[PDB]
């Protein structure tokens, strides 16, 4: 409780560079696990169309697959524009 | 002496027969086992000498950015 406070005071007085390094590294380790925008980064990465979207053959049993890019079905990037 | 320390000839006779049967069966089993090992190692159609190949479940059967695989 008070021992760690004295140790931190001593380290800040003698080696501030190491204190800053440890604080920044600790924040870098811990903060991503508590951020709501990490999932947004994953979704943005998955939204980048590097290769061609190969069409699927219609078998008459695909209600959720669009027949045209402008059809309402399929994924939507509305969330990305407002971001 | 014969009554106290020994048995009749039938016991040794038939024990010899049983021993001979076991030994002859083991000999034929050994010869057959060698022949089976030779055939399996030559042809590879048996459970033995089954050397690994590549598992086919590692192949990715998805479109590959290019129509020609
Ligand atoms: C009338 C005067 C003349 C008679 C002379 C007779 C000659 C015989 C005397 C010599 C002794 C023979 C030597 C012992 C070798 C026999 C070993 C073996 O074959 O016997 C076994 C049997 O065991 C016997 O008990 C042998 C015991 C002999 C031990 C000898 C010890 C003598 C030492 C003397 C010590 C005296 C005191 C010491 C003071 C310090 C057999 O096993 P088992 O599979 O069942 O029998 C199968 C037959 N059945 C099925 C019919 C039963
Ligand atoms: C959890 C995340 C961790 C990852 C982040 C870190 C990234 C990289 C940072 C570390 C790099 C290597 C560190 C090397 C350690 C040096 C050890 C050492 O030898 O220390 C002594 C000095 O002693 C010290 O180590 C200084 C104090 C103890 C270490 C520094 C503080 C440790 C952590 C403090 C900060 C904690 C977090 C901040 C809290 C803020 C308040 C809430 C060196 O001095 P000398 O050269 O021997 O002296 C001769 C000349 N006088």
């Amino acid at each position: 409780a008070g021992r760690i406070a004295s140790f931190l005071k001593n380290a800040w007085a003698k080696e501030p560079v190491l204190v800053a390094s440890f604080a920044i590294g600790g924040l870098a380790i811990i903060l991503p696990s508590l951020s709501p925008y990490t999932n947004y980064a994953i979704r943005i990465n998955r939204a980048t169309p590097y290769n061609y979207p190969v069409p699927l053959r219609d078998d008459g049993n695909m209600p959720d697959v669009p027949s045209h890019p402008q059809d309402p079905q399929g994924p939507s990037l509305e969330w990305l524009k407002n971001l | 002496i014969a009554r106290t320390f020994y048995d009749g000839p039938e016991k040794n006779y038939e024990k010899t027969m049983a021993i001979l049967q076991i030994e002859a069966e083991k000999a034929e089993l050994r010869l057959k086992e060698l022949e089976v090992r030779r055939l399996m190692r030559a042809r590879g159609d048996g459970p033995w000498y089954q050397y690994p190949t590549i598992d086919k479940a590692l192949i990715d059967h998805s479109p590959k950015t290019t129509p020609d695989n």
